[PDB]
């Protein structure tokens, strides 16, 4: 009969991405799941151009980039998107995880917890990218995250000096950076195909909260024109950064190099990390601060079981919507915090903001869902 | 110490979103590093080539590359020997090592000055209000000597000594050299030198925010037709 | 396709045993150094034919080789 | 209307959409370029090299 | 007889090729009048 | 139809501008960079070799040699033989100027 | 019920690996293609390790990797491993494609292109790997090769100056090549998936050339423990060169580093290369020897066509199998050639194999499949 | 003899575990070999039979 | 820069601060590096202790 129902590579891309049935209904919110698949994609491609040019030898590196935005034809667009792509990643990645809990899509336990996976992931090769032009941030900011694992009693010490390959971040250090760099996007691509294979057992939740299968609607092609509406509109935004802006998201003392005797007035690592920078920041003992860190992520992978709002979604839950936005503007606060240094009032914000979070997580959201069923006489 | 003085917002030539840098300006900066800076700055990351098609023709940077020594690898009999300079080479570090900056300094060390816009929060406004801003300290201030003092640094007490005052060089084109145009000039160059792509890059925002300007509307319109059947539809319940 | 639909078959009988009933090597040798002889004979006319043939254009041009590159009386 | 005559001469044929496409972004790339290019040299009148090459 | 009587691809292919050479002739950039024909 | 398919058309034409920019951009990264490029050529003064004597260089790493050549060596040079050469290519061939071949110094056996 | 069955991920292992119904009768020739994935992940991970030392700046690299081989811990038995697996690996392949011949598995068609595919882009993967030490063998091998495509006329020069990144290869070569050959066996990998896809589909051929429905077998643990033990005597074989051999299959020259100014005596590729560059060799005409350089592994596309016997398999087919028999020496032959200076006899011994080879594939193999055919009574 | 272990310091390392790698193989290799012939014994032994009616 | 005592932490010294050097000292030839010697020669030990004594 027809190719696209029957041929083996064409069946799958049907089901996936044209007679899929989807939610008459998704907002734009539901944008963010294609969007971070160009992300990833960009990523792969300007990086990989990137990396036909630069070198991870200590003493070549912070000068091969800088090759790369002198001599290399258009080498200078193609590092300013791959940077702002970082960026524009981290943006897509916090909205996906925001409509995921105020949606209440993450009772699709697989495809969540793929998905924290995801964010992990991505965290650590970003992390690891910031590394590799070997500025003054990239160097002091890798020299005192890696250094937190030194707070694991017993093997800490050895375990930071063996990720590192040596007795300080060096040579060794930048060099497997490059190669973990390199390889982490494509295992990034595999568990997103199967962060899709998940969700595609259930099709997609709705802002509604209620089941759509009584209004479902062939994907193509009202959700293909509509993807590349936000397609156009992330690149519009990424651009606007890397033509206009490109060093907006960045911190100057990474166009100095790198060097092992003079400490950077302040340390920061990258915006998309400041919410955990100072959540650690605020705890006085080291290994506290190490498992809050983790626990300020990880803590993700709980949010299935906090839910106690019979209603899946935030709509018609106006309770639980204040404590949602409370917490958003919270990471905000957590966010401006681990901008600052450390101290009066910086401190204390952030003491206050690092207990509003966890609270809202553990112990507000979940007694609103309850009080909210109460209201309904369930 | 710890304290201010964020540099003011000086209207640049280049300070607006679409608008490019004065190439003459670029010109005359140059000079200013040539003839005031390079003594203690180095400035690795420019070549003589870069700047044809910017502020000089082909063979006026070859004029300036010449002026220069600059060491060359080994010859037959396997010594190194100095030459005239080419576009190939780039601009000459006045000291062979960071040490040797330092004791010629009295133990500081001049910043390379490739990225010194980009590597200093504030850029030009920073860097000219830095050259402009030397002054006379405040009463109670006293400094460790050959520490200047200068609103504008981290902590006030600078150890560089004011570079910059009026007829300090002379232009090639012939404009008024005072204090605070060539604070204006080298700054422009300095701009240019940690951002050659300014200008490009300018012109490609123009032409991407035209691009978005069709594209935007037209791909939203398709959105909406295909969309029209649904927004459109109408639904009726019709139980027996 | 799996195991259930693969094909139709009708009327025959498969006889087996537990591999704990059994040795894993029943007559190995005495058995099986006649069946590979067999095996052996039945393919060496194929195969041996073209290797021999290698070895001799392999055995000539290497000492064509040798020859031209010594020198000869005149 | 306009839109008819280019309807049944362009685009009801998709081998003529597409001839259309490729033939009509061959100019609007000539004519984009040179227009923008002349909106961004007039905005950055003297500025540019190209402005005051002749003195050299 | 009813292939032949097909054949009703070759004005289509014709504008296919067309499509293929302006295509080919674009993407990789003089006697085209204004486009090109003034550098 | 007309209209919302002048919508389509015109659209897509804006996106093959766009594509056509990114695509080629990414292509000339690959092309030499400019300071390969301020290594492609070598200039040398031809007033500044003597008559008969070589003048050896340096380009893309290797020995290149000029040399000033006497009416002795381009007569000697010009009724060579034609044919008999190893490598059968004539002098007024080899070179562009007769008092003047260039020539990289790199023998082309090992 | 069963979660192997049932579980979105687990069903697909299952049906890949477990209760995939397999023929009885498949002989060694069919451990190939787990030995390949084998292979290909092998050489992911010491890939990997490599490159966590590497450096692709030709000042570096040479003394990069003898580096890992001095002061990197284990760093020498990884790098040899790397070097002999991509030896193994190019074993498997023509084992591989051997028995895709003899046994007329290429009636495959979709499986098979892919398959070419997956050749050649194993190929591209070797070629540029070999270049990365920067040994005396990689720099001119590198040279001599890409320049080829020197010989397509009008866009030859440009194309090739356009690969190379400069006027010659150089630094910016090595650096772009140290790039291509990390991400290409994700890309091979990939594809290996998509050739599999395509093979579930039809189920495997099997020695006799017949359908094998009425006697298939669950994959596991016939073909479990089979495949284990094919990787055993992969493993004993690629080790025995490691740890015994290291250097066998390689060329000295490639210890001692590429320098622009002195050419190597002879100038060969990889072993695995050897059939076609004596083909390349034996045409007096450049740009001939290039297209009969392509022609000798795109043939491998054109095999189906040539199919003329009744009956799928060689196995009963004695003329054809001393044709292909032939076919296999002459390879052997065209490698010895191929390692072989330009002079008498080998230049005429090269000529002769060349048109051998072409002339089997084209003409000899598909006659023989009719005279077969006629013998028969059909 | 100096120069050999210049250009592969391994050499003596390399030749301990060549050792140990043909002895974990003379182990492995028929203890596997054992292994495959059991599964695969209930399929070699097996008797086929065809009785149409 | 200044001249010490070799460490455990030094390389084997160069017997001439570079390749042209070398060669202007040898007549011309340039001795290879004997780091990979027995490796980058066919024959290695054969080879190079035929040569020594041949
Ligand atoms: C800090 C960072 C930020 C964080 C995020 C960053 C992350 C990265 C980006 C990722 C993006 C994710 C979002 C995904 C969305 C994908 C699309 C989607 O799902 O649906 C779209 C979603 C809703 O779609 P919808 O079909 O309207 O749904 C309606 C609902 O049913 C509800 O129905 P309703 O009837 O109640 O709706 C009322 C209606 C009406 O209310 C309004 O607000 C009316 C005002 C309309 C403004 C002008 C309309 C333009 C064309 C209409 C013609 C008539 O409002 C809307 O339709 C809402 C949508 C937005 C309004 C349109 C844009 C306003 C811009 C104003 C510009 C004015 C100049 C125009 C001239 C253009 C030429 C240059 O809308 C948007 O999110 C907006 C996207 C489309 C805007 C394009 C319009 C062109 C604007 C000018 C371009 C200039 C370019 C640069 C300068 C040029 C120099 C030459
Ligand atoms: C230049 C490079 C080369 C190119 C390739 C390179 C590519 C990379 C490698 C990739 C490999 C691909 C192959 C995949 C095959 C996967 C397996 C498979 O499908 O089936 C296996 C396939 C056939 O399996 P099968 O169930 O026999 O099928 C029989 C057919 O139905 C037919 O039935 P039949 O009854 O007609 O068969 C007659 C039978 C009988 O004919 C014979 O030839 C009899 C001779 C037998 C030899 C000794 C038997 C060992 C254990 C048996 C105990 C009784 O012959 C066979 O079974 C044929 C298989 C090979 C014979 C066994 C190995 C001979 C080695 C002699 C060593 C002697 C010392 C032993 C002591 C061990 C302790 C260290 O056999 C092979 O390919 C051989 C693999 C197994 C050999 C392991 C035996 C141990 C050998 C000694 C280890 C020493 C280690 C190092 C030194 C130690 C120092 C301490
Ligand atoms: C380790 C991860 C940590 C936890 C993750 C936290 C996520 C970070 C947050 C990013 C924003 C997430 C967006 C959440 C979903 C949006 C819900 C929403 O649109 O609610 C709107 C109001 O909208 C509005 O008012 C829309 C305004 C959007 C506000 C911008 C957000 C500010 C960014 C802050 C960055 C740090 C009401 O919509 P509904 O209830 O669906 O009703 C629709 C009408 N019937
Ligand atoms: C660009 C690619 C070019 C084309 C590809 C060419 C492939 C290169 C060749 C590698 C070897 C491929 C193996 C082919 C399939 C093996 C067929 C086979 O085993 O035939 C045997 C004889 O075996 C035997 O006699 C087995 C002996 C195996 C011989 C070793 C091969 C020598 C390697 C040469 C390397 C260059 C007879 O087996 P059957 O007909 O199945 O009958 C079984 C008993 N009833
Ligand atoms: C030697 C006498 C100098 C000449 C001539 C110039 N500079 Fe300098 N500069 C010098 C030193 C020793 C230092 C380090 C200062 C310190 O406190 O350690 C500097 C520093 C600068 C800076 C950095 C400001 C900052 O925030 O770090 C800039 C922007 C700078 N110098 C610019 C500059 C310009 C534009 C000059 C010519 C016009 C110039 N310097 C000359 C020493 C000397
Ligand atoms: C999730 C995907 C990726 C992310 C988030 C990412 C992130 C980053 C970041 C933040 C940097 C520092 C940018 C800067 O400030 O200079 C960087 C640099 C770099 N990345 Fe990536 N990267 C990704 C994928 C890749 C891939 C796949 C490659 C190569 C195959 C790559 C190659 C590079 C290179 C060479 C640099 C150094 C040049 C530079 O600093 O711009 N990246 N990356
Ligand atoms: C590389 C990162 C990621 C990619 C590429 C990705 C991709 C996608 C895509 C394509 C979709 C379907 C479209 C959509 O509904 O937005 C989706 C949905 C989803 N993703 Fe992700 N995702 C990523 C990260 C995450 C993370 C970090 C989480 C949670 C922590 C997550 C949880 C979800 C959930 C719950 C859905 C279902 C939403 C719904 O149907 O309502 N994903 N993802
Ligand atoms: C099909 C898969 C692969 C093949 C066939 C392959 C092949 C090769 C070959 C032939 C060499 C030269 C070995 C030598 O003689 O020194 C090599 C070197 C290298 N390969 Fe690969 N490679 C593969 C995958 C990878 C991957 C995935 C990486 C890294 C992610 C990698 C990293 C390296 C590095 C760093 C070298 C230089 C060190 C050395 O020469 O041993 N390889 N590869
Ligand atoms: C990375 C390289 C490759 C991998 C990993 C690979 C993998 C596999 C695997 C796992 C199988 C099934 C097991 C087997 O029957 O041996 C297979 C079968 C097959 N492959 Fe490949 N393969 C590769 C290259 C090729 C090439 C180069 C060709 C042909 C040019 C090819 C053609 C086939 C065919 C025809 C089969 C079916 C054999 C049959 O069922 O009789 N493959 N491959
Ligand atoms: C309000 C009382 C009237 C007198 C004081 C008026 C000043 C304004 C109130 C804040 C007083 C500052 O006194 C205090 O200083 C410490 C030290 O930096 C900071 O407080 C912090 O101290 C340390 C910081 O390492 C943390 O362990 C502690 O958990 C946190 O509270 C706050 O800045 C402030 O609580
Ligand atoms: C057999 C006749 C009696 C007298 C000669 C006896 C010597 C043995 C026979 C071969 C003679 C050698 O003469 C010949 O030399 C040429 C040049 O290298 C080689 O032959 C080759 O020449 C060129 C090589 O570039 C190729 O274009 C040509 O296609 C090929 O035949 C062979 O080696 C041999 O055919
Ligand atoms: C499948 C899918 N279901 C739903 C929604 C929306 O909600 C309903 C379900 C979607 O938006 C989507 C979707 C997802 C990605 C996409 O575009 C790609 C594809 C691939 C790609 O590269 C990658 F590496 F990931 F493969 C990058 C972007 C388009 C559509
Ligand atoms: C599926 C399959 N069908 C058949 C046969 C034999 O013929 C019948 C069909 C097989 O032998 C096999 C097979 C294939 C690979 C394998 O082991 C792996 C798996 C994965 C892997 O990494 C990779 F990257 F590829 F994913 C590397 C080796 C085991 C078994
Ligand atoms: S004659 Fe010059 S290298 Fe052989």
């Amino acid at each position: 009969t027809n190719i696209r129902k029957s041929h083996p590579l064409m069946k799958i891309v049907n089901n996936a991405f044209i007679d899929l049935p989807a939610p008459s209904n998704i907002s734009s919110w539901w944008n963010f799941g294609s969007l971070l698949g160009i992300c990833l994609i960009l990523q792969i491609l300007t990086g990989l151009f990137l990396a036909m040019h630069y070198t991870s030898d200590t003493t070549t590196a912070f000068s091969s980039v800088t090759h790369i935005c002198r001599d290399v034809n258009y080498g200078w667009i193609i590092r300013y998107m791959h940077a702002n792509g970082a960026s524009m990643f981290f943006i897509c990645l916090y909205m996906h995880v925001g409509r995921g809990l105020y949606y209440g899509s993450y009772t699709f336990l697989e495809t969540w917890n793929i998905g924290v996976i995801l964010l992990l992931t991505v965290m650590a090769t970003a992390f690891m990218g910031y590394v590799l032009p070997w500025g003054q941030m990239s160097f002091w900011g890798a020299t005192v995250i890696t250094n937190l694992l030194s707070a694991i009693p017993y093997i800490g010490t050895n375990l930071v000096e063996w990720i590192w390959g040596g007795f300080s971040v060096d040579k060794a250090t930048l060099t497997r950076f490059f190669a973990f760099h390199f390889i982490l996007p494509f295992i990034i691509m595999a568990i997103a195909m199967v962060h899709l294979l998940f969700l595609h057992e259930t099709g997609s939740n709705n802002p509604t909260g209620i089941s759509s299968d009584v209004d479902k609607i062939p994907f193509h092609p009202y959700y293909t024109i509509k993807d590349i509406l936000g397609a156009l509109l992330l690149i519009l935004a990424l651009m606007l950064l890397v033509l206009f802006a490109p060093d907006l998201l960045g911190d100057p003392d990474n166009y100095t190099p790198a060097n092992p005797l003079n400490t950077p007035p302040h340390i920061k690592p990258e915006w998309y990390f400041l919410f955990a920078y100072a959540i650690l920041r605020s705890i006085p003992n080291k290994l506290g601060g190490v498992l809050a860190l983790a626990f300020s992520i990880l803590i993700l992978a709980l949010i299935p079981l906090l839910h106690t709002s019979k209603q899946r979604s935030m709509m018609f839950r106006p309770l639980s919507q204040c404590l949602f936005w409370a917490l958003v503007a919270d990471l905000l606060t957590l966010t401006w915090i681990g901008g600052q240094p450390v101290e009066h009032p910086y401190i204390t914000i952030g003491q206050l903001a690092s207990v509003l979070y966890f609270l809202l997580i553990l112990v507000l959201m979940p007694t609103a869902g309850t009080i909210e069923n109460k209201l309904l006489k369930w | 110490s710890d304290l201010e003085l964020h540099p003011p917002s000086y209207p640049w030539s280049h300070r607006g979103l679409l608008s490019s840098l004065d190439h003459t300006s670029i010109r005359r900066g140059f000079q200013v590093y040539k003839q005031v800076c390079s003594s203690c700055h180095s400035m690795d990351y420019v070549a003589y080539r870069h700047l044809v098609g910017v502020c000089y023709t082909e063979d006026e940077a070859k004029a300036l590359a010449e002026e220069v020594e600059v060491q060359d690898g080994p010859n037959e009999d396997g010594e190194m020997f100095m030459r005239p300079g080419k576009l190939s080479d780039y601009f000459p570090k006045p000291y062979p090592n960071p040490e040797a900056a330092r004791a010629a300094n009295n133990g500081a060390l001049p910043p390379d000055l490739s990225y010194i816009v980009r590597a200093r929060h504030g850029g030009e406004d920073y860097v000219f209000s830095l050259l402009t801003g030397y002054c006379e300290p405040p009463t109670g201030v006293s400094l460790r000597e050959g520490l200047y003092f200068n609103p504008y640094f981290p902590g006030q007490a600078i150890g560089m000594a004011p570079p910059i005052y009026n007829e300090v060089l002379e232009f090639d084109d012939g404009t008024p050299a005072t204090m605070s145009q060539v604070a204006k000039d080298v700054c422009t160059f300095l701009r240019w030198a940690a951002e050659p792509e300014h200008d490009h890059r300018k012109r490609m925002g123009l032409k991407m925010l035209l691009m978005m300007g069709l594209l935007l509307p037209l791909v939203y319109a398709m959105k909406r037709h295909k969309w029209s059947v649904l927004k459109s539809r109408k639904l009726a319940y019709r139980p027996p | 396709r799996q195991f259930g639909h693969l094909t139709r078959v009708r009327h025959v009988i498969t006889y087996s045993l537990s591999p704990f009933e059994q040795r894993a090597f029943p007559h190995y040798f005495s058995k099986g150094i006649p069946n590979v002889l067999r095996r052996t004979r039945a393919c060496i006319l194929r195969v041996a034919p073209p290797f021999v043939a290698f070895y001799l254009v392999y055995t000539w041009g290497t000492q064509e080789f040798e020859k031209s590159k010594r020198k000869n009386p005149a | 209307t306009l839109t008819a005559r280019l309807y049944s001469l362009l685009f009801r044929r998709t081998s003529t959409f597409a001839l259309t496409i490729v033939v009509g972004a061959l100019f609007f790339e000539r004519a984009f370029d040179q227009g923008a290019d002349a909106i961004y040299e007039h905005i950055n009148e003297g500025k540019l090299w190209k402005h005051i090459k002749h003195k050299y | 007889r009813y292939r032949q009587l097909a054949r009703n691809w070759v004005p289509t292919a014709s504008l296919w090729g067309a499509v293929g050479a302006v295509g080919l002739v674009w993407a990789t950039d003089d006697w085209v009048p204004y486009i090109n024909g003034k550098f | 139809k007309g209209f919302s398919y002048l919508v389509t058309a015109t659209t897509t034409v804006g996106v093959a501008y766009a594509a056509k920019n990114v695509v080629s951009q990414f292509v000339s990264s690959m092309s030499a960079s400019a300071d390969v490029l301020a290594m492609s050529k070598i200039e040398i003064k031809l007033s500044d070799i003597p008559e008969g004597k070589n003048m050896a260089f340096k380009w893309r790493g290797k020995p290149l040699f000029v040399r000033h050549r006497t009416k002795k060596e381009i007569d000697q040079e010009a009724a060579v033989e034609v044919s008999q050469l190893r490598d059968p290519q004539h002098d007024l061939e080899r070179v562009k100027k007769p008092e003047w071949v260039i020539l990289i110094g790199v023998c082309t056996h090992l």
